[PDB]
């Protein structure tokens, strides 16, 4: 059985600088074999967080995320206008690998 | 089998 | 270092082509490769991957058997075997690489490719 | 952040560890310690014991029965887990006291320090007929209890654990090994000369290695073939010392050289498992239970000490040989070939902030 | 009784020899001398010269043209045969003056003494492709004359003679060579042991040689085969030193030994030419022109001197190897065989009163 | 040390037998063998010989081809091949051995053998 | 061409102790590759002289022989009664090897 | 060609 995966909220509209969080959870324990991804329209995806907490090179500090048991979360401490894009929570513990529906910013 | 635990650290 | 892909286009159902993905800088054994498709408006779905160092291959049940991957070390490129194509399989496909030691994410992603039928 | 744990069949014991892989720096070694939860009422003997131990274990003689493996105790250390002893009056780590508070005052610590220059984790390629358990170097620890030390193990009231002793690539760069050789012949005093050079002395798995070779054909005969060899060297020590090697890859260049001439060229090879599954006894890094670990990494010695360590030791060397056309007044009677070889190193870098997981692509 | 003789194409010279084979006793060497008849009126240059000489000669590089052979002068000595010189005031053998009387006072003597420790007569097996002249160690002497030493050879007015440098088996008996070896294995500390012994250390051509072998199997594995080897060793020195050997005969015993047991047996072999014609470069005693000389006899060294002599040197050694069944945790990866070898001698005795003739069965 | 021979008898012309001569004490390679026949009241005439070390064979023109020798080292014995036998070939045959190194005479001689036809 | 061999006299009758010679000659030079042989009725032959001068072991001194150019001779200085037997001159220089007719004593 | 001689001494 693959990882039947749920993530929410779908999208949010607000002003710049506020803190907004995105939640992620799975059907079974994954320990810490989790990652998050970002993509922009007409552009290839981009990796943001791996091992559920690791920060990739060049990432501004405002990018953040954490694990809570079998529930998982990514968050921006304070948003910026350029950050409007699509985001994905991702797992890699078992095959077949599975993604989420996505995310929107507005 | 071995198991994993968390740390409120 | 960049990766280039090609080998698709407009076809009629049933037949198949050979999509390819060309590496650069690093040999296949240094890493492992995967494949993902994007249905219009939808998310992402892993389809295939290769473990040349280990020699295993893994494919989604949705395309199990009807799809397969091939590659050569000298050519530094892979080719996508497939057959029995459904028009509803039309999606945007992407090539990407992950470290063999050790798989923790996808860093490099190509410009993508698309297929369609009339 | 997070830690491992395991419990006993009797539903009365639980163990906790911060990691399973432990680093050896040659100049020193990591310490190992932890804490264990216990059920007081479950025991009235007033004595509890655990024991870390290291040994070389593998198929004993020819015993096909499961578990019939020779047990050579390269290192043994034990401690009475409870009650405490005056020898336990030593400091502790922050995480230990953290977990004590997390659990309360009903758990007791343990600690060990490895003596340097012990064999590292390694495994031997088991063939299809090798359906029994694996053979290799192991580091393990077990927990138990009793009222008299003569008491042996008890199935329902015991628990064990395994770890790996590994090494990481030294950070400082090393010398660039190169070697030249000369060969003379008995009817023409124009001796052959040869040389081969490499890029660097350390490498990562899956990374190609390249060699540059220069040829000096000064005699009438002509070169016919050039063999390329990358051979693993295996050091074996259970009862006495033994040595034998197996090639991981090889290539035979088709180049030829005219009489009284010179030539140079470069070649590249890559080692990998796929083309070597069938071969028995290949050097493989220590597994955990059944993981398809990559090829064994070169084991660095104990610095300049060069002691007569026990166990298994591994290294690699590249070699090249030349085929010279037979002829003259000799024919098949004499010998013609010449060869040279160089050493090198293959091993992973030090993990940045995350040691390798357990077979990420779970299937 | 009788003697040899030869004459020049110019019908003016005649030579006389008492023998063609000359003995070396290691501790000393035979002297060589003789007399030559001459025609006075045939010469007015007032100078006559002759020269005994030794050299190593054979195909030079790849010179296919007849007679184009490298000439390495290991020893050269010459004398102005006539007119006489004050250096000739030395005694002569009785037969010399007897032949002078038989010929009259118009013949002049000559004499030479060999410096010890020179290469002995030997030849290399010429294959069918070796249609050119033979290759080997040669001892030869030539007769000539001229008006000035700068003068070179002259076809019509010269003649050359050939001899052989041989030796005979020492009369006193030698030691009985025997040897034993031990082999250990890394999973069982019961080492293998082996021993072989021979009858004597000297032998005659065509005489069978027998060996006695004892077997000491102490471990689980079992012996599968036993190889019997008799290998000739060839010493080569033209520009530098070289070594290589060729087997004359061999056998592979089918005996096997059970685990943890012992066994002994005896085996016999016989060297002979018939089964070895095809092989090039086999060690063959010095031919005269075309005689089918037997295999080369072992060349005894210059006693305890052990000098760095030039030329070719030969000896023989018997070797035996054991095939041990593979198994255990090793498989094909390790090595199993063990072996041992002994030296010996093969050679003719000293002729009683008649050195070998020239191919008695003339056909 | 002695030599024993056998393999003859009484026959009618045309056929042939296998006369043999068995050695002792020394191998064939140590020596060479010959054969001689004696017609009644007549002298001696060499017929055949063997050189095991060199492998050559030699035969009298009177019997060239129609006669041949055979021998084995292990058996320490030789056998006399022949065919197309004439009654007038009836003679007393003798086996003898000479040194290989070197041929200078015949020291050992067998008891001999005879053949005849009716 | 084989060695055409002539030996004479055929036989002699006389008293004991006298010296009697047997001669041998060949069609061509044979240097010294010659030998002499003896035989008795109903007995195998026996070797007497090899190399034309060499005496075999156990031979009484009275047996003698010598070479004379291309002619050859064997002789007994003083005969004895037991010496009545057959004798042969023999060559071995070329193949085919050839014998003489023989000799008689009486 | 070679040659031989005698010795009538």
């Amino acid at each position: 059985s693959d990882i039947q995966m749920t993530q929410s909220p779908s999208s949010l509209s607000a002003s710049v600088g506020d803190r907004v969080t995105i939640t992620c959870r799975a059907s079974q324990s994954v320990s810490s074999a989790v990652a998050w991804y970002q993509q922009k329209p007409g552009k290839a995806p981009k990796l943001l967080i791996y091992s559920a907490s690791s920060l990739y090179s060049g990432v501004p500090s405002r990018f953040s995320g954490s694990r809570s048991g079998t529930d998982f979360t990514l968050t921006i401490s304070s948003l910026q206008p350029e950050d409007f894009a699509t985001y994905y929570c991702q797992q890699y513990k078992y095959v077949p690998v599975t993604f989420g529906q996505g995310t929107k910013v507005e | 089998e071995s198991e994993s635990s968390s740390f409120h650290s | 270092v960049q990766l280039v892909e090609s080998g698709g286009g407009l076809v009629q159902p049933g037949g198949s082509l050979r999509l390819s993905c060309a590496a650069s800088g690093f040999n296949v054994y240094s890493s492992s490769i995967h494949w993902v498709r994007q249905a219009p408006g939808k998310g992402l779905e892993w389809v295939a991957s290769i473990s040349s160092y280990y020699g295993y291959t893994y494919y989604a049940d949705s395309v199990k058997g009807r799809f397969t991957i091939s590659a050569d070390t000298s050519k530094n490129t892979a080719y996508l075997q497939m057959n029995s194509l459904r028009a509803e399989d039309t999606a945007v496909y992407y090539c990407a690489r992950s470290r063999q030691f050790w798989y923790s994410g996808l860093d490099y992603w190509g410009q993508g490719t698309l297929v369609t039928v009339s | 952040t997070r830690v491992f744990k395991k419990a006993s069949p009797n539903g009365k014991l639980t163990v906790y560890l911060g990691k399973r892989d432990f680093v050896d720096h040659i100049d020193l070694v990591d310490p190992v310690d932890g804490v264990v939860l216990v059920d007081p009422e479950y025991l009235k003997e007033r004595r509890v014991y655990v024991t870390l131990t290291c040994a070389f274990r593998y198929g004993r003689e020819d015993l096909d029965v499961l578990g019939l493996t020779f047990r050579k105790d390269l290192f043994v250390a034990n401690v009475q887990s409870f009650p405490p002893a005056p020898e336990d009056k030593k400091p502790l780590t922050r995480l230990q006291e953290r977990l004590i508070k997390k659990l309360g005052e009903h758990a007791y610590p343990f600690t060990f320090e490895i003596p340097p220059n012990l064999p590292c984790s390694v495994t031997l390629q088991p063939g299809p007929e090798d359906t029994g358990k694996a053979c290799g170097v192991d580091y393990e620890v077990k927990a138990f209890c009793a009222e008299n030390l003569e008491e042996k193990i008890h199935k329902r009231n015991s628990v064990r654990l395994v770890i790996r002793k590994v090494q990481y690539a030294p950070e400082r760069p090393g010398p660039q090994p190169t070697a030249e050789t000369t060969r003379q012949f008995l009817m023409s005093d124009k001796p052959l000369h040869l040389e081969a050079s490499l890029d660097k002395e350390i490498y990562y798995h899956g990374e190609p290695i390249s060699v540059n070779v220069h040829v000096t054909n000064n005699t009438n005969k002509t070169v016919k073939k050039i063999k390329i060899s990358v051979r693993q060297y295996a050091d074996i020590c259970l009862f006495n010392t033994a040595q034998y090697k197996c090639p991981v890859a090889m290539e035979e260049a088709d180049d030829t050289v005219a009489p009284s001439s010179t030539f140079c060229k470069v070649y590249t090879l890559t080692p990998f498992l796929a083309n070597n599954r069938e071969k028995r006894g290949l050097a493989l890094d220590g597994k955990l239970k059944h993981e398809d670990t990559n090829l064994a990494s070169s084991t660095l010695l104990r610095e300049g000490a060069n002691r007569e360590i026990l166990g298994i030791i591994v290294s690699y060397k590249v070699k090249v040989k030349l085929v010279v056309s037979r002829g003259g007044l000799l024919g098949d009677l004499a010998s013609s070939d010449v060869a040279v070889e160089l050493p090198f190193t293959l091993m992973h870098p030090k993990p940045k902030e995350e040691p390798p997981h357990r077979e990420v692509p779970e299937s």
